[PDB]
């Protein structure tokens, strides 16, 4: 048995009674409940949350769910399928974001630029070609065993 | 965000920053003697201004301390390898079998362990034996129209055990 | 195969005049007798089919699917107690006889000579599953699920009949052999495209293709377990069977009008494997998994390669087995926690220490672990599609990565790590559930040893 | 500040209860539970016997089966079956 | 993987490492001795004390419990609770 | 002779009886580690025999039996070979894994689920063996994904600790990227060479081979934890310790370059392929060399070390030199098996605290394991001149005497200097510092099994490297003629790296506390690659799965295309047709307009 | 000392430095007190549902069932066709399909005309 009214169709107009019923049904702060708004992407009148929720909330508070970081009565953020720990970990980064991405792409592009600078400038010891016996080693390349040799014998140095 | 109250205090925030900054200096500062030097330098820095009777000066220096701390924190601090974040973090959760179980066993397997099961049966009789009057009278007597706190008082009134105790006492031993 | 048909008619009234507490053993024992009897047929040798007076014949397009259905019937049946146990004896007999009738028309459907008889037995397959899922669907929109089911399958399957009557009165009778022997190509006119579009579109709706696959997931989340397994395995693989039958005629225009369907199935395969990553309602993940695999099947059927048809029937048989099993484990979990939602039922490593091994083995067969026949199917389809266009292998491998990802996420989410310490009602797993596990997977591995049977008529 | 003393009292009753529960969890009545070379080389030799019975007969009767990059005869050595030398490598000079 | 502990031994260890500290005295030192109340030392040194207990016993005690212990008896009780050491 | 084939087949078939034994047991075993010990011991002593026959004669052979699905012009039996690589690799892996069995007897002494652990580990051994014996490429794929799945389960052993099963999820994801590359290789091999069998692919030389080589390089950088797909390796270090030793020392990470070593006749040509080889290997080598500074976990240091070693082997295949890379596999295998086992001895001896901090001083306290770590680290860089000298310095000499790319040689030189300096740092911070770790010390080696295992693997690292390296028929040209500063220069660079790390240490002795200067921050967060990619790409694809798939395009948009339009049209037509009232005058007027539209609008009598 | 650490869609802004915490007013403390009271009363009701010996089944969470029904079948209402919804659906539905369909037009034209000519590697191309 469960009340059909305890689901959630329809957005926030009109402003007194929708916000009253939303703060009652969702167990939230009244004027800190804010809808998405009615953007027409579905979404109902489901609450907006601060989006991180899992690498925060340090586990020494000792709430109920030991891994979901939830305490059984909350608005249960719309991305609970994805914002969990073990899927996406939104810890605060030690430095920045733009500084991180620009240094990483700068280092990788620098390595590719020097790969190309290496590819246009090869290195080699002073070493000539090999001197294969049977005219650059016929009969064990592609074939024609008695048909077309190209005679180039080596002359000594 | 804490079970006792909502605001920590200014002093509690200063103190938590003190513990975190000292732990980060521990992580920065191996060989432990230069650690002792820099740690007492930090203790000197916070006893620069013991005599602070102002409040806006204290909180603005606290915000600048958060600035100067985030400017120089360490990426992998030495977190203790049993705490959350660390290297264990319920490492030995392979055998933290909850204790509502060990009641659905086969009776020959229950014939294997006689006296422990007699003791568990009399604990369970103690559990249902003292639920109704004590816990219902305390949870209708002591709460105001809002409960408004999370730490709960014991059964200090007359007799037996404090309420709401089963899944707090009978937890696994953290070495199973 | 009338020696398969008439014991099914002699099995049904026995259940009617079976006494109390004795319906079960009688039906199970006699369906297992039918399983040995089904195993007798496997004889298809060499050049031709094995025919039988006009109505009946057998190919390896039909023989492993028929063996699959008659092996699936006791598994179906033994999944189908304990969730109608408190209901009436008469309603229980009615349900079991309804499933027996559904099996009878499925055997009729797979052992069909003419495509007209195939159409009759196609919507004969349609009708009982409606009543089953709408009556016993056990949620508030089993109504909507049965209604979407019936209207999509009729409204797609219906002009197929008119095209079949047109092929009837333009080429004489409609034996599969005459249509092997009197066929002639029909060039790129417009009416050829419309007739091909009607036939293939009826089957597209049955597959389901990505344009009309909202058909499926309500009918899987809002069904009992017997109808769930029947619906998924036998109805989708019956649709693919029917497409493999009809596509022998009308070869020269599928190169001109198959390019939208292949594209729609590939991009829908990627989108469906992405959508079954992030949903709730644990049951529905396997539903869109089946959608993704049948999209792969559709691409394999229409690119017209012998490697592709061998891999197609291998993927059909393997996914039928795996999806039926994984539905049965989902029903076991719903027996436990009364939820159907994914994130609630957690733990199940301390608790239930060997039910987890069957979850693991099922998810590894779904993952295409390399002795699973899923991998044999996917591998042959990948070989054929890289011969087909030499660049579409990227969509195949991206499907492969995402497939392993969502299947293994479905494993480790609910069933790796921590009970929520408020469930406290799970009993250790019954011998019946484990019996259904070892009835699913032991024939999968013992078929994986010598799998030369299940490959197609282009052996 | 410290504990409020009611929390101290609640904690003390839970120390008594946790001590008694862990004292329950220990068992040692000294009847705690109550229940109701040649092997090595036969374990090695019986697969050798089975798989060498298998690898002679069926594997030999199947023709294009186990096959070998042949051993490498040398220009000074001879043949076991037919039997003759290959003439040696020629003169050395500047060795 | 078996070091065992006791109550009396671990209490002696905590009282030992409190006695090791410089600017308190072993003169009037016992288990029933409050820190902020009647030993006169600051809360700053009190959290240096809790830091020393963490750095020896190898597990973080929470920041909510770096507030309200103030006496060695509750320290020994809390460490025996986190390590679950009774008979 | 059939003796050779028979003993290779019994070395395969001995790895089955414990698994079916415990599955058919029903009477509980407790000496199951003893059982695994004796069966792997006899497998080793029966696999040393055919390699003795191999170097005694040559005499290479392939076996094949029990064909199935001979469908089209191809066929496939269970078919595996024994040529030089599958000869002189298998006893190495068996010896390593038998020592890991010993160390897992002692280390996992406490968990009462040891039987399922040994089942997983031995099944993983079987599958890696099937990978390193097969010539039918489908069986190679079988071994590939099987060791991927066993790596998944064997990391995710400890349920709970969501970091660990996240690590296992990352591991299986990069194995599937290896899978897409490998099936592209199989697809091209089928469609342009009728089959996937190594004999026929060697028998022809299809010279246009850019597509399959790009697929193979994708598969190898997927499996071998290299640039772009490296971050699953320290995350995979966060499993247990014999887990880490077997899974990343001798198996499962060396299989990625093993296939490129297997395809040496195909890569004898295609210099473009070797350019891609050595450029990617140099990128990995310098990336992990720079990345392994200020990494206070021991296992992550060893992970970056073994990734740099695999970068050296990718450069080694960047030269047309497979057998030096194979010899380096053997030396590296004994090497880091012994090294992980010593590290696990340390970590379990101090209560799994596992970090460089709070571990500082260890010398003169059980000097057996400190001796083990210093033998391992001296064998790193090849202190002059040991088993680790041989493969590594033949690699750098053959790289310097080659038509190289002017950048890869310099990057591998700098990375050999850097592996010298982090070998210095693991020595100096684990052993010689003033002792920093808590009291109640339980530092214990009243233990036979660990001392036997460390004993046997340091004996292996002392001799068996040179023993394998010495008596092999050389399949290359020994260059042997290097100028000044081109033969002793490797030792020169490693010693100057020791000087540089020494002065780092002496500057660390002071009391200064200078700021981090963002190379220090570039090295901590692993070059920011695992952080920013694992925070960005699971945001992109999953947010698009929310927006397009699960919310918009599938459900609500298909419900508005097909059912809504039809249903609302039928609703409107019904509510306009049946919504009539009872004024029959209107119905007779409808009759009238029907008669008039029948007369004058459309002709009906005409 | 620093540019004060901007957040992003991924970079979490921690609760150490907001800096907008420090301008506390009385209504904000009233808000934190009401939040504490709400979590207090919900946990009290949770524990009283949670601590009976006679309870056998699940804890009967209404929040999870609320979220599942609000995510599964309470999406189709509400909905309206905007410019945003229609354009975004037409850009994510048929766009990539017509894109890869054009590239398969190109590759099939190349393959058809190529082996129409005869300059392919099909000296042996058996497994058709
Ligand atoms: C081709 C299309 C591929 C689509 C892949 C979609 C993946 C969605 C699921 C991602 C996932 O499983 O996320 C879990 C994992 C989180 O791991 P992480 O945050 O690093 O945790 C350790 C931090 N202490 O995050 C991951 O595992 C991140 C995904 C792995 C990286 C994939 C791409 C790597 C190569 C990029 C191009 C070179």
């Amino acid at each position: 048995s469960h009340i059909t009214k305890d689901m959630l169709p329809g957005p926030y107009p009109k402003t007194p009674e929708e916000r009253a019923a939303a703060a009652k049904k969702y167990n939230m702060r009244v004027e800190d409940y804010e809808p998405y708004p009615d953007d027409g992407m579905g979404y109902g009148d489901y609450p907006k949350l601060p989006d991180r929720s899992q690498q925060e909330r340090d586990p020494w508070y000792d709430w109920d769910h030991p891994d979901l970081r939830l305490n059984w009565g909350e608005p249960m953020h719309w991305d609970l399928d994805m914002y969990i720990r073990n899927r996406v970990d939104t810890s605060p980064t030690p430095v920045n974001w733009n500084l991180m991405c620009k240094h990483l792409f700068g280092f990788v592009a620098f390595m590719l630029f020097m790969f190309w600078v290496g590819e246009t400038y090869p290195t080699y010891q002073p070493v000539g070609p090999k001197q294969y016996p049977y005219n650059n080693l016929y009969l064990e390349r592609g074939g024609d065993p008695n048909k077309e040799p190209e005679p180039v014998v080596h002359y000594e140095i | 965000f804490l079970p006792s109250a909502a605001y920590l205090t200014h002093q509690q925030k200063v103190l938590q920053l003190y513990k975190r900054a000292l732990r980060h200096l521990e992580s920065r500062c191996v060989h432990r003697d230069k650690y002792r030097y820099f740690a007492c330098l930090l203790r000197a820095r916070f006893d620069e201004h013991k005599n602070e009777k102002d409040m806006v000066k204290a909180t603005q220096l606290l915000r600048e301390a958060e600035k100067e701390f985030w400017h120089g924190q360490h990426p992998q601090p030495y977190i203790f390898p049993e705490s959350p974040g660390g290297t264990s973090y319920e490492r030995y959760e392979c055998y933290k079998v909850p204790e509502w179980c060990l009641d659905d066993w086969h009776p020959s397997e229950k014939a294997m362990y006689p006296d422990y099961f007699a003791k568990r049966e009399q604990w369970k009789k103690l559990r249902r034996e003292s639920w109704e009057r004590e816990v219902k009278q305390l949870q209708e007597e002591t709460p105001v129209g809002g409960p408004r706190t999370e730490a709960l008082p014991p059964a200090r009134k007359q007799g037996d055990l404090p309420p709401l105790w089963w899944h707090i006492v009978t937890r696994p031993r953290e070495r199973p | 195969m009338l020696k398969y048909i008439i014991p099914t008619m002699m099995l049904m009234p026995l259940t009617w005049l079976s006494k109390n507490s004795m319906i079960w053993i009688n039906t199970t024992l006699h369906s297992l007798l039918i399983s040995l009897t089904s195993l007798l047929l496997l004889n298809q040798f060499g050049d031709n089919s094995l025919n039988f007076s006009l109505t009946f014949f057998s190919d390896s397009l039909s023989t492993p699917l028929l063996i699959l259905t008659m092996w699936l019937l006791p598994l179906m049946l033994m999944a189908s107690q304990h969730h109608l146990s408190k209901e009436n004896l008469a309603r229980k007999k009615l349900f079991i006889s309804m499933l027996i009738l559904l099996q009878l028309f499925l055997i009729m459907t797979f052992t069909a000579t003419e495509l007209i008889f195939f159409y009759i037995m196609f919507e004969a397959t349609l009708v009982p599953t409606l009543i089953i899922i709408t009556r016993w669907g056990n949620q508030t929109e089993r109504l909507n699920a049965g209604l979407y089911f019936l209207f999509y399958t009729l409204a797609g399957s219906l002009p197929l009949l008119v095209a079949l009557i047109y092929i009837q009165n333009t080429m004489g009778s409609l034996n599969f052999l005459i249509l092997q022997y009197w066929v002639q190509p029909m060039p790129n006119s417009w009416s050829n495209t419309f007739m091909w579009l009607a036939c293939m579109m009826a089957f597209m709706v049955k597959m389901p293709l990505y344009g009309l696959h909202l058909w499926l997931p309500k009918a899987h989340v809002e069904a009992p377990i017997a109808g769930s397994m029947v619906l998924a395995a036998i109805l989708l693989k019956l649709g693919g069977y029917g497409m493999m039958r009809i596509t022998l005629l009308l070869n020269p225009i599928t190169d001109f009008m198959a390019y939208p369907f292949i594209m729609l199935s590939l991009w829908g395969m990627i989108m469906t494997s992405s959508i079954c990553l992030r949903q709730t309602d644990l049951k529905s993940l396997i539903a869109y998994s089946s959608v993704s695999h049948m999209a792969l099947v559709i691409v394999a059927i229409l690119i017209q390669t012998p490697w592709s048809y061998m891999g197609a029937t291998a993927l059909m048989i393997a996914h039928g087995l795996t999806s039926s099993m994984l539905f049965c484990l989902a029903n076991s979990n719903y027996e436990r926690v009364h939820s159907r939602t994914m994130i609630l039922a957690r733990g199940l490593q301390t608790l239930l220490p060997l039910m987890a091994a069957w979850w693991l083995l099922a998810s590894l067969t779904n993952l295409a672990l390399p002795p699973s026949i899923n991998l044999i199917g996917e591998l042959f389809v990948v070989m054929s599609t890289f011969s087909w266009s030499n660049i579409t292998i990227i969509l195949m491998g991206l499907n492969m990565v995402i497939t392993a990802l969502y299947s293994l996420y479905m494993l480790i989410t609910t069933q790796r790590g921590k009970h929520t310490h408020h469930i406290n009602n799970i009993l250790p797993s019954f011998t019946r559930e484990n019996a259904l596990m070892s009835l699913h997977m032991l024939p999968l591995l013992l078929l994986s040893l010598n799998p030369k049977i299940i490959l197609g008529p282009l052996y | 500040s410290g504990y409020t003393p009611d929390e101290k009292l609640r904690l003390q009753q839970l120390r008594e209860l946790r001590r008694r529960w862990l004292k329950d969890q220990e068992l040692s009545p000294r009847e705690p539970v109550l229940p109701p070379s040649i092997f090595a080389f036969t374990h090695v030799l019986i697969p050798v016997w089975i798989i060498h019975y298998y690898l002679k007969y069926h594997v030999t009767t199947k023709p294009y089966t186990i096959v070998e990059k042949k051993p490498r005869i040398f220009p000074g050595d001879t043949i076991l079956e037919t039997g003759e030398v290959i003439p040696p490598m020629k003169e050395f000079p500047d060795q | 993987d078996a070091p065992p502990l006791t109550l009396e031994g671990i209490k002696d260890r905590v009282l030992y490492v409190l006695k090791l500290y410089d600017k308190i005295d072993p003169e009037k030192l016992s288990v029933n001795s409050h820190f902020m109340k009647d030993l006169g030392l600051d809360s700053l040194d009190q959290v240096e004390i809790i830091m020393a207990m963490e750095d020896e016993f190898g597990f973080e005690i929470p920041d909510i419990d770096a507030e309200k212990l103030m006496c060695p008896q509750e320290i020994v009780d809390y460490i025996a609770d986190k390590k679950d050491v009774y008979e | 002779m059939n003796l050779f084939s028979s003993l290779t087949l019994v070395t395969l078939i001995l790895l089955t009886m414990p698994i079916a034994a415990i599955n058919f047991n029903t009477h509980k075993f407790t000496n199951y580690p003893l059982y695994v010990k004796t069966t792997i011991s006899c497998a080793f002593i029966t696999s040393m025999i055919p390699t003795m026959m191999f170097i005694h004669t040559g005499q290479e052979m392939i076996i094949s039996n029990w064909h199935w699905l001979t469908i089209q012009t191809l066929k496939l039996s269970l078919s595996f070979k024994m040529d030089f690589f599958s000869m002189m690799f298998v006893p190495v892996a068996l010896f390593v894994t038998w020592s890991i069995m010993e160390f897992s007897m002692w280390y996992m002494h406490s968990d009462p689920n040891i039987n399922q652990f040994f089942k997983y580990l031995l099944l993983f051994l079987i599958t890696m063996l099937i990978l390193v014996t097969a010539n039918n490429l489908f069986q190679l794929f079988i071994g590939w994904e099987g060791v991927g799945i066993m790596s998944f389960l064997l990391i995710g052993w400890w349920y709970g600790r969501t970091d660990a099963n996240t690590a296992a999820l990352q591991a299986i994801l990069y194995n599937r990227i290896g899978d897409i590359g490998f099936i592209l290789a199989m697809a091209w091999f089928l469609i342009n060479l009728n089959t996937w069998d190594l004999q026929q692919i060697f028998m022809l030389n299809p010279n246009d081979s850019n597509l399959p080589l790009m697929g193979l390089i994708l598969a190898a950088t997927g499996k071998s934890a290299q640039f772009g797909l490296h971050p699953w390796l320290p995350s995979a270090m966060e499993g247990p310790t014999p887990v880490s030793a077997l899974l990343h020392s001798s198996t499962m990470v060396v299989a990625g370059i093993f296939l490129l070593i297997r395809f040496y006749p195909l890569t004898e040509n295609n210099k473009f392929g070797q350019s891609i080889m050595l450029c990617l290997g140099a990128m990995t080598t310098l990336f992990t060399a720079m990345c392994a500074l200020t990494q206070n976990d021991i296992k992550k240091i060893i992970a970056f070390s073994t990734s740099s070693q695999l970068g050296l082997m990718m450069v080694t295949i960047g030269i047309n030199q497979p057998h030096l890379a194979f010899l380096h596999i053997c030396t590296h295998a004994f090497f880091k098996a012994m090294l992980f086992m010593c590290s696990g001895s340390i970590i379990h001896s101090l209560n799994d605290e596992q970090d460089i901090r709070k571990m500082g001083g260890l010398f003169k306290a059980m000097p057996f394991t400190t001796t083990a770590l210093i033998i391992g680290s001296l064998a790193l860089t090849g202190m002059p001149f040991l088993t680790g000298f041989y493969s590594k310095d033949l690699i750098i000499e053959s790289a310097n005497t080659s038509y190289t790319n002017a950048w890869a040689l310099l990057m591998t030189l700098v990375a050999t200097s850097f592996t010298a300096i982090y070998s210095t740092r693991i020595i100096f911070f684990a052993l010689l510092g003033q002792p920093r770790f808590p009291t109640l010390i339980n530092i214990n080696e009243n233990n036979p099994f660990l001392i036997n295992s460390i004993k046997r693997l340091l004996i292996g690292s002392l001799f068996a490297g040179f023993i394998i390296s010495n008596n092999i028929p050389p399949m290359t040209i020994p260059q042997m003629t290097m100028p000044h500063y081109l033969k002793m220069t490797a030792l020169t660079v490693t010693i100057l790296g020791f000087i540089l790390a020494l002065e780092i240490s002496n500057t660390t002795h002071y009391l200064k506390f200078n700021y981090p200067s963002n190379t220090f921050k570039f090295s901590n967060l692993l070059g920011y690659y695992p952080t920013i990619m694992h925070r960005l790409t699971p945001y992109m694809n999953l947010t698009m799965s929310q927006k397009s798939a699960s919310s918009l395009l599938d459900l609500i948009w298909l419900e508005t295309i097909l059912p809504k339009t039809i249903s609302l049209a039928q609703m409107k037509m019904s509510t306009t047709i049946t919504s009539q009232k009872g004024l029959i005058k209107l119905y007779f007027l409808s009759f009238l307009i029907t008669i008039l539209i029948s007369t004058t609008l459309l002709n009906f009598h005409e | 000392s620093f540019p004060k650490y901007e957040p992003s869609r991924l970079a979490s802004l921690p609760t150490t430095l907001d800096p907008a915490e420090y301008d506390i007013s009385s209504e904000t403390r009233k808000a934190q007190a009401e939040r504490l009271a709400i979590r207090s009363r919900l946990k009290r009701e949770y524990q009283l549902q949670y601590n009976d010996p006679s309870r056998r089944g699940v804890v009967e969470d209404p929040a999870l069932i609320r979220w599942t029904c609000a995510r599964s079948a309470n999406v189709y209402p509400n909905f309206r066709p905007n410019t945003k919804t229609s354009l975004l659906g037409a850009l994510f539905g048929i766009g990539p399909l017509i894109f890869w369909y054009y590239v398969f037009k190109t590759d099939r034209d190349r393959k058809e005309k190529l082996i129409q000519e005869g300059k392919l590697d099909r000296t042996f191309n058996i497994s058709y």
